[PDB]
């Protein structure tokens, strides 16, 4: 018997990872004996003692998932970002996805939270700074929460959000053509959020210099834009303080 | 034929995969079967079939229209059983 994970079938190192940040989300979701069956039919060991390695690891392991998608069977590996077999924003299975993921986030956190043990963990590299797994942790799940209500204001309203991203896209210099979605570009390179909000600011900057601020639909996308970021804000700062 | 009689493949060319699909005539069907009770994996072909079918290329503007089709489907399939 061959226990293992449906993958779309790309690079050997890029499936690789994806075996790897599913067993991680299988070891998260309590799906104990199946990622080990995994890993045994696939490497041979995985986890191993907490330090700073393990850290830097599992950081990595959490950066892949976050950027792809985990999958168990052709229903699931359809969702991740290919380029021509599948991801084209989707309320649906993505949205499944994003909170099977989140699931697994917090059942991760919470279990090494309660444990508490925390002097056998270190703290691993972060764009040249020290953090803590748990905090970085933290980060994807905010993430996370953030690309999720950013699905439900599509899902809400989806043409102001992509025309939105998608300015922020060109802006950017990120072309996307009529056969993948700004949203789900985004969603696969949700690392930079940094560079997200320095887009909007620039698009915030050009629309109010392309205009005179003497009508009533600038005022109304502007202030749809800051309900935005209010909302992001408000699910980060409410999942810090259920955290914390 | 309830693929082709839908009101996206050939009649509207938006760029939003969401309400594009449900202003068809699949989707109202699928619903319709849903709250009839029928089985939408038994008495109906599969996902895998339909996406390997050749109608798909001859039928498709984009891949939105073919992703949402098989979420939709598949979602249906899970709600259903």
């Amino acid at each position: 018997a061959v226990v293992k994970d449906s993958r779309p079938d790309q690079i050997a190192h890029d499936d690789k990872t994806k075996h790897l940040k599913a067993a991680f989300l299988r070891y998260c979701r309590k799906d104990i004996l199946g990622a080990q069956s995994m890993v045994d039919s696939l490497f041979s060991d995985s986890d191993m003692e907490p330090d700073d390695e393990l850290d830097l690891a599992v950081n990595q392991i959490s950066v892949d998932l976050i950027d792809d998608y985990p999958a168990s069977d052709p229903r699931w590996a359809e969702s991740v970002p290919e380029e021509a077999a599948g991801f084209s924003n989707t309320s649906l299975i993505l949205l499944h996805q994003l909170e099977d993921k989140m699931k697994a986030h917090s059942f991760f956190v919470d279990f090494l939270h309660q444990v508490g043990l925390f002097s056998r963990l270190s703290t691993c590299q972060t764009k040249g700074m020290l953090v803590a797994t748990r905090l970085l942790l933290s980060e994807h799940a905010e993430k996370l929460s953030a690309a999720i209500v950013l699905k439900n204001h599509h899902a809400k309203l989806p043409v102001l959000v992509n025309s939105a991203i998608q300015l922020a896209l060109d802006k950017r210099m990120c072309t996307v053509p009529q056969n993948l979605t700004a949203a789900d570009v985004y969603f696969r390179e949700v690392s930079q959020m940094e560079i997200i909000f320095e887009c909007l600011v620039d698009k915030e900057e050009a629309d109010l210099e392309s205009t005179s601020i003497d009508s009533v639909e600038w005022a109304n996308i502007v202030v749809n834009v800051n309900t935005i970021l209010k909302d992001m804000l408000h699910v980060a700062c409410q999942y810090r303080q259920s955290k914390n | 034929k309830a693929i082709k009689r839908d009101e996206w493949s050939a009649t509207d060319g938006k760029d939003d995969p969401i309400e594009a699909t449900k202003d068809s005539i699949f989707v109202k069907v699928l619903q319709n079967l849903l709250n009839k009770g029928i089985e939408l994996k038994g008495y109906l072909p599969k996902a895998e079939t339909l996406l390997q079918s050749e109608e798909l290329n001859s039928l498709k503007t984009n891949s939105y229209f073919e992703f949402s089709l098989k979420a939709n489907y598949e979602c249906y399939m899970k709600m259903q059983s």
